[PDB]
RNA sequence: AAACUCCAUAUAUAUAAUUUUAAUUAUAUAUAAUUUUAUAUUAUUUAUUAAUAUAAAGAAAGGAAUUAAGACAAAUCAUAAUG
């Protein structure tokens, strides 16, 4: 279509108007233009070519093979900056990607609480901000193949709220002992278990328990007695809230069957007051707890 | 279909629910009222990645699905 | 096969979750269980009549 | 009013849930038009399946979970639906099937008809090896000119002399055409099966019924074979 | 990794004022197959299946490139380069 050239003087530069007026004159109106299906000419998108991009278009005053300027007439001076900025946002993030800004702050604790929540449905606060992590056996492990040895790291960890809640967890990686204990207490924390707890400080009489080839002797203790025990058992206490108690270790001194076998001990070989007093049809009483009471 | 519930009567994947997330993240949830109608809310991501897990398990033969 | 013991007590373990903060939203089968207790006593019962003579 | 997330498919738990969901529907209606009879024209093999390929199903069967043959169960259905009578079907039937219909209507072909030219003439053209030859067949009387001369000229070789008759010797046609091939390029032999091959292109213009019994012969082929540089 | 692909082959469009003529050609782009369909037979894990034959449709019949690991402490210090 041509226009008169009071249109085209509304939209288009007047140094580009001259052209217009020429193509007009020398191109009928009744042209028949063909699409090329060879050659593709133009952009894939529509574009007057009226304004230069500072992007996609060269940069104007910079050296190149199409540069119209001469080689005594370049205006970039300044070499410490990228000429040309991604157009737009000023960034190529994929959809659903994110810029990492921060690192180093983020927590194998918090990343652990997340994983979780997706994959188990537990809170995120109350493993970051509840558990506390004991990392128990550390070790480097090793499997011999034709190729070689191939090396691994292994990690049994503790967590626990200090408040009955206590979970084993284990963790294996060829890479790094951290993925190893990340691993451990990613486990450790679906591993989370309740333990029965007299007065909320020891455990209900004493306990001998078999766990493969650990004899674990166990007995309670008075209020302020505090933690004599193995020091594996030590550290699972201390998250569970055991404070008091007193024991020991006979035959294997392993430090994963220890753990291990505590843990089964602590729940398996318990029977809480309430529920010796309902299996037998009688009362059960504290006799220290009554002495002081009104 | 008269509970408004769901069934499996192919095969249980091992790890459906113990592995939820690398087996049942990309299908697709859905938002609904108390009436079981769909809300049509569009569900952020982070809605449509969690584990969705059965209330209630009926199994009919048990023998071949420990 | 042991007599196992997790399956008859999930109200038992899921309010452990509860109480400690662990499961923040109780779950909806929680209140259907609790009322109505599986039996967890999977004894062997002595019989003293065959009730067919 | 209160809201909870839910899976949206009855089949989400199962091992593929769009597919098990499909298959559904499809099975409710062969269940509710399990009395509908089929076409018996289905012995006459109706040419009528146009269906998704099973890359295109993938995009909405699971993708990479779905498994050849719940593809081939799919098509058994969309089939059997399909060939229910064409009086007696339904608008559910045909919506539920419309999804799977493939589609390539926005494109066309590209082939238009063959015609005798202003003189009554088929121009066909042919290869074998390196060689070529561009023909003209028109009714006549069986004159044959290769490059202007005449054909015992030509080609020494009987054997080359009986190879482009062949395609006339097929249709019982040798005394009923007059042929003008030219032809450049190879030997005598590549040269006179060229000819033969484009003999048989051409006479399938005077009469499209007997392009089968020359596909048959085997002159409608083009043969390939070419020098191959040894690797 | 396979493949996707590129090549060859078949066809379509564009280009050549058909004396740079080979238009029976040249070279850009696109399409095509990893062929498809029914039918009888023979086996099967008999089913929404394979092996065969049969009719039908089709030009459709061939190649390529590259690497994953490891061994010969195999050749090369004379292609050049280093202690
Ligand atoms: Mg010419």
């Amino acid at each position: 279509q041509h226009y008169d050239e009071s249109l085209l003087s509304r939209y288009y530069p007047e140094s580009l108007l001259k052209s217009i007026k020429l193509a007009q004159q020398t191109i009928p109106e009744d042209t028949k233009f063909r699409v090329s299906r060879n050659v593709e000419f133009a952009p894939p998108y529509l574009d007057d070519f009226t304004k230069i991009h500072p992007f996609w278009d060269y940069k104007p005053g910079m050296p190149h093979l199409h540069a119209q300027e001469e080689n005594n007439n370049f205006s970039i001076f300044r070499w410490d900056q990228v000429q040309q900025p991604l157009p737009g946002e000023g960034n190529i993030l994929p959809p659903g990607v994110s810029l990492p800004n921060d690192g180093g702050r983020k927590s194998k604790s918090a990343d652990v609480a997340a994983g979780l929540h997706k994959q188990t449905g537990v809170d995120p606060d109350y493993i970051t901000r509840k558990l506390t992590m004991k990392p128990l056996v550390m070790k480097r492990v090793s499997n011999q193949t034709g190729k070689g040895k191939i090396a691994s790291f292994y990690a049994l960890v503790v967590v626990g709220d200090k408040n009955g809640m206590v979970g084993l967890g284990e963790g294996k990686s060829r890479e790094e002992m951290s993925k190893a204990i990340f691993k451990a207490h990613w486990d450790a924390v679906r591993n989370l278990k309740e333990i029965p707890r007299y007065e909320n400080r020891t455990i209900y009489g004493d306990i001998d328990f078999r766990y493969h080839g650990v004899k674990l002797h166990l007995r309670s203790a008075k209020p302020g007695f505090g933690l004599r025990v193995n020091h594996v058992i030590f550290e699972i206490c201390e998250c569970a809230g055991i404070k008091d108690l007193s024991g020991k270790v006979y035959k294997s001194r392993n430090d994963m069957n220890i753990a291990k076998g505590t843990i089964e001990a602590f729940t398996k070989a318990q029977k809480t007051l309430d529920e010796v007093a309902l299996g037998r049809g009688k009362k059960l009483v504290d006799v220290r707890k009554v002495y002081y009471s009104s | 279909k008269k509970t408004h519930g769901y069934y499996v009567s192919t095969r249980w994947i091992p790890g459906t629910l113990t592995n939820s997330t690398e087996i049942s993240g990309i299908w697709e949830k859905q938002e609904i009222d108390s009436n079981d109608n769909p809300t049509e809310r569009a569900l952020s991501p982070n809605e449509t990645s969690k584990q969705v897990k059965p209330d209630l398990l009926v199994v009919l033969n048990p023998t071949e699905n420990r | 096969m042991k007599i196992q013991t997790n399956a008859v007590n999930v109200l038992q373990r899921t309010s452990a979750y509860l109480k400690s903060g662990l499961l923040k939203e109780t779950p909806a089968w929680y209140n259907v269980v609790a009322s109505i207790p599986p039996s967890t006593k999977f004894t062997r019962e002595p019989r003293f009549k065959n009730p067919s003579n | 009013l209160p809201r909870r997330i839910v899976p949206k498919l009855a089949t989400f738990y199962s091992a593929n849930p769009n597919h098990e969901d499909r298959i559904n529907r499809l099975e409710r209606l062969l269940r509710k038009y399990i009395k509908l009879p089929s076409q018996n024209n289905n012995e006459a093999q109706q040419t009528k399946a146009p269906w998704i390929s099973f890359d295109e199903y993938a995009l909405i069967g699971g993708g990479t979970k779905l498994k050849p043959t719940q593809y081939t169960q799919l098509l058994y259905m969309l089939n059997k639906l399909h060939n229910i009578d064409p009086q007696l079907t339904n608008d559910e039937i045909t919506s539920e099937l419309s999804q799977y219909y493939k589609k390539s209507s926005m494109l066309s072909n590209n082939i238009k008809i063959k015609t005798l030219d202003e003189f009554g003439r088929s121009i066909a053209v042919g290869k074998r090896k390196s060689s070529t030859a561009k023909v003209f067949v028109v009714r006549g009387t069986g004159e044959i000119l290769v490059n202007g001369r005449q054909l015992n000229d030509y080609f020494l070789k009987m054997k080359d002399r009986e190879s482009i008759m062949y395609p006339l010797q097929v249709i019982e046609s040798v005394g009923k055409y007059n042929i003008f091939a030219t032809t450049s390029g190879g030997g005598p032999t590549g040269q006179a099966e060229s000819i033969m091959h484009a003999i048989a292109k051409a006479l399938v213009v005077f009469n499209p019924l007997l392009k089968s019994r020359l596909h048959k012969a085997g002159v409608l082929t083009r043969d390939y074979r070419h020098v191959e540089r040894k690797k």
